[PDB]
């Protein structure tokens, strides 16, 4: 067989700074140097980076290059920008007769680092329509934030252990920055008899809170 | 110069499927085209290719239960067995080489088309507005998308009219095997009431909700 | 031989 180990699987770059990237196949490639780069930005379908290890294909901006031959391959991004925050991956071609005729490596996460920016957060009480079906969820968002978060849900003082779903949305294009919705689930039972819900959302030391009372809401 | 996907649906474990990509703008007499496969937060994985005269190769773990197929203006890909590990958004893509060199790469994809091997009926999402706890200026709405299979839907504003300060998060698949995700806008207190359209294709349903502050 | 896609 024929595959490709890509490293590393996830790096964090502050804009303006260098990312390599590395494929090593584990056999030679057809023609020597048949190595591809995708870029792939999330729900997107992949784009031609380079292609033949060091050719820049159409709509790449320069900043972009690869090199290698053989087993050993790189991508660099030199200066990152927040656009650039997607995931990479190879894609080697090797002979047909020997191996599968094509393989992608693992991928690799580029998370780009901007200016950080605090969250302002937002909660959501559930509309009157949910309780009677037996279950109730509540939404809580946090707001153009860079870095990381942490995502804590309070009901009467106590720290949810269950029930917590979080989705982010990918990096903004233009400043890095990110958007969480954090989402709690209840039954009707449990939702009816407590009253404060509150969110907690953490940027490294400093929390931001919202709450709201059932009876209020 | 473009390809297009179709075929994605709910697959029931240990049936067939066949996907179709359509391709506008070069025959496929020119133009050898591959299949490519995304499971929900993994890698591309190569699936297998059909030449300019027809020839196919497949990768080994996909031998024997994928088939390709083409005429000059559509590629096939059919799963003869599936299960859930087939789960994926599948792509096509042209194979760029000539009579002259072969440039290794893939460089020309469609959107993709979603395949969702599971259990479970189609199920239309359940569609609830999100409001502030109660005049505030600025103030964020929105619509919670809940308990639907298979994805996708999609979720606009206004009837696609309303784009500035539209936060749609992606969607999360609940330990029931159903997905949920919301949506949320940015408006002002000068500002008409906004309506969320959601659609669900595998249902064949459109909900409106209409929301205020 | 080549391209390598166009033989079995």
């Amino acid at each position: 067989a024929a595959v490709l180990t890509q490293t590393p699987s996830s790096v964090s770059s502050a804009v303006g700074g260098t990312v390599t990237i590395n494929c090593q196949a584990s056999q030679s490639l057809y023609n020597n140097k048949n190595l591809a780069w995708y870029q792939q930005k999330p729900g997107q379908r992949p784009k031609l980076l380079i292609y033949s290890a060091s050719t820049l294909a159409s709509g790449v901006p320069s900043r972009f290059s690869g090199s290698g031959s053989g087993t050993q391959f790189t991508l660099t991004i030199n200066g990152v920008q927040c656009d650039d925050a997607a995931t990479y991956y190879c894609q080697g071609e090797f002979s047909c007769s020997s191996a599968d005729c094509n393989a992608f490596g693992g991928g690799t996460e580029v998370v780009v680092k901007g200016d950080p920016v605090a969250p302002t957060v937002l909660i959501f009480p559930p509309a009157a329509d949910q309780v009677a079906t037996g279950t109730v969820t509540i939404v809580c968002v946090a707001n153009k934030y860079f870095p990381d978060v942490t995502v804590t849900w309070e009901v009467d003082g106590t720290t949810q252990t269950t029930g917590i779903e979080n989705s982010k949305t990918p990096q903004n294009s233009a400043d890095c920055t990110y958007n969480l919705s954090s989402t709690l689930t209840l039954t009707s039972t449990q939702y009816n008899s407590h009253k404060e819900y509150t969110c907690k959302v953490t940027q490294g030391t400093t929390s931001v809170v919202q709450s709201f009372n059932r009876g209020d809401c | 110069q473009s390809l297009e996907e179709s075929g994605g649906r709910l697959v029931t474990p240990g049936t067939p499927l066949t996907l179709t990509c359509t391709v506008s703008g070069f025959s496929l007499n020119n133009n050898a085209m591959t299949w490519v496969r995304q499971a929900p937060g993994k890698g591309l994985e190569w699936i297998g290719l059909i030449s300019r005269s027809g020839i196919t190769h497949y990768a080994n773990w996909a031998k024997g239960r994928f088939t390709i197929s083409k005429t000059s203006t559509t590629v096939d890909l059919k799963i003869t067995t599936s299960t859930t590990e087939d789960t994926a958004t599948y792509f096509c893509a042209r194979v760029d080489y000539d009579d002259y060199r072969d440039w290794g790469s893939f460089n020309v994809w469609g959107p993709g088309t979603l395949v969702t091997v599971s259990l479970g009926q189609p199920k239309a999402p359940s569609v609830f507005p999100l409001a502030p706890c109660c005049p505030s200026s600025t103030v964020t709405l929105g619509c919670l998308v809940k308990g639907y299979l298979p994805e996708p839907v999609t979720v606009t504003w206004n009837s696609g009219t309303l784009t500035n300060g539209v936060r749609t998060f992606p969607s999360v698949r609940q330990s029931s095997g159903l997905y949920s995700l919301s949506s949320v806008v940015s408006v002002t207190s000068s500002s008409q009431p906004v309506t969320c359209n959601v659609a669900h294709p595998a249902t064949n349903t459109k909900v409106d909700k209409t929301v205020a502050p | 031989h080549f391209p390598q896609f166009s033989y079995s």
